[PDB]
RNA sequence: GGGCGAGGCUCCUUCUGAGUUCCCUGGAACGGGACGCCACAGAGGGUGAGAGCCCCGUAUAGUUGGAAGCCAAGCCUGUGUAAAGCUCCUUCGACGAGUCGAGUAGUUUGGGAAUGCUGCUCAAAAUGGGAGGUAAAUUUCUUCUAAAGCUAAAUACCGGCCAGAGACCGAUAGCGCACAAGUAGAGUGAUCGAAAGAUGAAAAGCACUUUGAAAAGAGGGUUAAAUAGCACGUGAAAUUGUUGAAAGGGAAGCGCUUGUGACCAGACUUGCGCCCGGCGGAUCAUCCGGUGUUCUCACCGGUGCACUCCGCCGGGCUCAGGCCAG
RNA sequence: GGGACCGAGGACCGCGCUCUGCAAGGAUGCUGGCGUAAUGGUCACCAGCGACCCGUCUUGAAACACGGACCAAGGAGUCAAGGUUUUGCGCGAGUGUUUGGGUGUAAAACCCGCACGCGUAAGGUGAGAGCUUCGGCGCAUCAUCGACC
RNA sequence: AAACUUUCAACAACGGAUCUCUUGGUUCUGGCAUCGAUGAAGAACGCAGCGAAAUGCGAUAAGUAAUGUGAAUUGCAGAAUUCCGUGAAUCAUCGAAUCUUUGAACG
């Protein structure tokens, strides 16, 4: 779609960051994202920290967690690893949890300006069904 | 603005009262201001007007015509000021009414009552005055 | 932070109170805009580097935005009134506009708009007498 | 204004939001070198020649 | 459900901010009369009977006569100093004579009580 | 953290100055100020019928 | 325990701010321009047009006078071996009948342990009776006292005495009724039930003359307006009359394209530059001081004094200028 | 060689060639009359050619049938309750202040106690978006193999 | 050529749309509780200097007493009011009265 659906105005700025990023860069990192970015709500699930737990259990640590969604909170992980995750939005829950642990918190503008090609990104969705 | 219950602001309600207001009622509403001197005389701004009175007119077409009020027709809310008439067709001279607040009151038909009336307004600018003042 | 020049800008694109369109075209009323159109380039008030020129007794008087006193508004403009030859005022706006990298875009609208006021200010010559034309009007 | 803080904290249920950005100048963002040094160059202009 | 007549029996409640005023001025009322005085009766605290909220508990109707007695307070002098006496409940337990004898007791130490005329 | 200044009944400063409360960085979502505010004028209404 | 009772609280009542300042338009400022002033009052209305300060009111505290309920500081008296609360106990402790209940019929309820009610037939009890819990070993246990009675509040409200409001309607709308509307009118009757607001600021609602039987008309007059004549604000369309232009050998009306006739909107009226002269002036370049700013750019004051800078006039030249064409 | 219709774009860039520049990524040069109803436009009429009277209903379609004297004003998928799909927003294992209470500049706005409604209390291979230190890591999910209640 | 029929314009008619107004309606909220044998609600007949209706009143009849305000009513006529006053008024308030025939209607 042309226009996003959304009608937040920070949406549309980081539209607009990357329509740029993926028009003059090669990285099919920045086409998914910008797709991502135009999906609506019941298509953008909701990613929680037990999952991306799971996914830096093998050596995939060390590697940006890149959500285009809103990252929650599980009551089930007793223990959350140190982790770098890059998201559009935290919940209140969740950020405390990361911070706690010794981990940072990006937003999307945060990882292009960071990592504009998105080197050593692991990139996740939830779970559809 | 308004803040008491009892006050209404409603348009067609205070027009309801002002054209089916009784005779005292109209008395008050017909009410003309003092002249300069008696102002400074009285400390009293405004009267409600006479029969003897002496008004000069200041708005309206017969303006600067000075004269003896001679009727306060309450029903069409007017009054009627000595020669400052109209010719009828038949060369009949009949009188045209003016508004009470377009003339100033420049001479009053002093009787006890009247006099009252000055006392009673002079005694509340006073008492505020004072109480504005200490 | 929160606030920038492109936000101000999602905000105030379909409404402002400097907004005046119809049919033809879409105007501004902003004595920062300069050529009087609603976009990007030109909104004064939107934008953190921006320029304006309004008429003075005689001459043009030419307002800057100061980025450093962007929250004090009666000390947010740097004015300058040039009462002189027109090649001098030219030459300076054209200074001010992009010697310093201050809007360079905006240097050729900026002495057009000093062009345009003094323009305004010379004696204005009395228009032809109209003729009646036709058989009708003429009759 | 002092009492300004306290008054969003007694609010119970709520927090200060977190903006879905960090820098709403993208001016900074695009022109910055950590992006223009990753840059592909250009295929165009702004305006292209019509050819035939 | 329609199957009635709705129409004729619909309760809209655009006097809810007014009831409010009025249920707040009698409250006023009450404290003008009342002037030193609270304008609500001491109650006991009980438990809720059933097993569902056996673990809760929540304010009764007024004190029984014994915990009343091992309190200090006289039975016709209670309603008289504001407060709520039940005589259909019953202690049943050294549990819930403690509570209220203790509650009672607060309310005595916190009391002013004026000597008559 | 940034600070402002305030002036007194002269209109000059008075070398008073006191933080800014944190309030001024929430984001500023228009979406969100006319959804909220369309439903907040109708709150003020008083009912018309036949 | 009784009787007086200052005073107080409600509610009606009198009184309480500031421009009719100067110009112009206007029949009339309440319009515009300038100068003010009040504001716990910039709600509303009236006044010859949109008025905080012309007038009534409006805000806040006081301040006059009055009505009726209730409270009440205090002041007089009380009284009788009078009433009252608790405590203890080798003394007592009365509690509602054609009513419960059983059978039946009808009705009702989510409710045959009949959910309630009513009629008929029969008709009770006293460690009793009622309703429940329970396989738990026998009706063990739980909780209340029916057939007499009173009692404020929280609840309802298309009516009564008022009051305040609306993202409501604006004379075919809104109640049937903005008007001498449940009227006029219709029906034997029960009942049915309309249509109908607006001159003007002020009637100043045509004096007088003239024609006509009169109704009315024409002069003249009132008004800012008779293009506001009580067949009255503005005054559409259907339909009609007069005048002006035109068309028409058994339909008109419509589409494309010229022509004739009538009537029109634009466009143009000169601008820019350069070169010679002649006037009027030094905001010419540079440099020096302050100020600002984008920190190298400007402004201001001086220096600048006249092959430099800016206006105006008089000539000449270039370029660009409208419509139709070769 | 003789005609007809058109001139689209607007600094340079390109592909080429008959070379002091060319016909090669779209028209310039010279000249005349007029500078106003002259071109142009709007009505009225004549002339050449074209052209059933609308709507509804039936049917494969017509035809029949019905409504249509004219004008002005009015005039018909609305509101509520309960379900459901999608889009936007807030918070997110939680969410819902507005039954009520507390303030108020008083039917607004602001704040909130206890309950309550709804929900909540483990991989491989073919792959597979994406990342890569280019050795491999591999989201969601499908085919299948799975593990458990 | 006129007339007639049709089209357009102007002015004049017919008619009452549009626009502007509104002492009306509609809906919501708030304070309070008050008809009658001491004769209600309703029905009738009378009463003004000049009134038919609407309104008010009841043979004391568009009204009397009392209280307050303080100089009118008004379409016309006539008195007024001595105006330094028990005091005008189609005034307001309202605690005293008058109150025809009926109607629950009661010789």
């Amino acid at each position: 779609r042309k226009a996003p659906k959304s009608d937040n105005v920070y949406l549309k700025l980081l539209v607009k960051l990357y329509r740029f990023l993926a028009r003059r860069t090669e990285a099919p990192f920045n086409k998914v994202v910008l797709r991502r970015l135009f999906m609506s709500r019941i298509n953008r699930p909701p990613v929680s920290l037990s999952r991306i737990a799971r996914n830096l259990k093998n050596g995939n640590e060390k590697k940006t967690v890149v959500v285009v969604a809103t990252v929650t909170d599980d009551n089930r992980l007793l223990q959350v690893p140190k982790m770098e995750v890059a998201a559009l939005r935290f919940t209140a829950k969740a950020r405390a949890r990361i911070e706690a642990a010794g981990g940072r918190t990006l937003t999307l503008d945060q990882l292009a300006l960071e990592k504009p090609t998105g080197a050593n990104t692991l990139l996740l969705r939830g779970p559809k069904n | 603005m308004k803040v008491r219950p009892t006050v209404s602001s409603s348009r067609r309600k205070a027009r309801k009262a002002h054209f089916s207001a009784p005779s005292s009622v109209r008395r008050v509403i017909m009410s003309a201001p003092l002249s300069k001197e008696l102002r400074e005389k009285y400390n009293v701004r405004s009267i409600p007007i006479r029969k003897g009175d002496e008004v000069q007119i200041v708005r309206g077409a017969h303006k600067d015509k000075e004269g003896k009020v001679t009727s306060v027709y309450r029903l069409k809310y007017v009054i009627h000021v000595e020669r400052v008439t109209r010719e009828k067709a038949t060369g009949q001279t009949v009188p045209i009414g003016i508004h009470p607040s377009n003339v100033v009151i420049t001479k009053l038909h002093l009787d006890k009552d009247r006099e009252n009336i000055l006392a009673r307004i002079k005694a509340g600018r006073e008492q505020v005055a004072k109480a504005k003042g200490k | 932070s929160n606030v920038s020049a492109d936000l101000i800008w999602e905000v105030s694109r379909n409404y402002n109170s400097f907004l005046v369109k119809q049919r033809t075209g879409t105007f501004s009323r902003d004595a920062l805009n300069l050529t009087n159109q609603h976009s990007r380039k030109h909104a004064g008030f939107v934008n953190d580097k921006a320029l304006g020129i309004v008429p003075a007794e005689k001459g043009v008087k030419v307002i800057a935005k100061k980025v450093k006193a962007a929250n004090k508004p009666a000390s947010s403009l740097y004015t300058v009134t040039y009462k002189s030859t027109a090649r001098k005022a030219y030459k300076a706006i054209a200074s001010q506009a992009a010697k310093h990298g201050y809007r360079a875009d905006l240097r050729q609208a900026a002495v057009a708009r000093a062009s345009a006021i003094l323009r305004s200010q010379r004696p204005v010559k009395p228009e032809p007498p109209k003729k009646l034309r036709g058989a009708a009007a003429r009759r | 204004i002092k009492q300004l803080d306290a008054v969003y904290e007694s609010k119970k249920g709520f927090f200060l939001p977190a903006n879905i950005v960090s820098q709403a100048d993208l001016s900074r963002l695009i022109n910055s070198t950590e992006i223009q040094s990753v840059l592909r160059a250009p295929k165009g202009e702004a305006r292209t020649k019509r050819a035939c | 459900h329609f199957r009635k007549h709705w129409q004729r029996r619909v309760r809209c409640h655009f006097d809810q901010p007014g009831k409010k005023v009025t249920r707040r001025l009698a409250r006023r009322a009450k404290a003008a009369a009342l002037a030193p005085r609270p304008v609500d009766k001491l109650r006991p605290i009980v438990r809720c009977p059933t097993v569902k909220y056996n673990r809760r508990t929540r304010l009764g109707r007024g004190f029984t006569l014994e915990e009343l007695k091992a309190a200090g307070i006289p039975r016709l002098l209670a309603p008289t100093i504001g407060i709520a006496v039940d005589h259909r409940r019953k202690n049943l337990s050294e549990e819930s004579l403690a509570a209220n004898v203790q509650r009672l007791k607060d309310y005595k130490a916190r009391l002013i009580l004026f000597p008559r005329k | 953290r940034p600070t402002v200044t305030v002036f007194g009944a002269d209109g000059k400063p008075t070398g008073a100055t006191e933080v800014l409360p944190k309030v001024f960085s929430a984001p500023i979502r228009p979406d969100i100020v006319k959804h909220v505010h369309t439903g907040m004028a109708k709150n003020k209404r008083q009912p018309y019928a036949v």
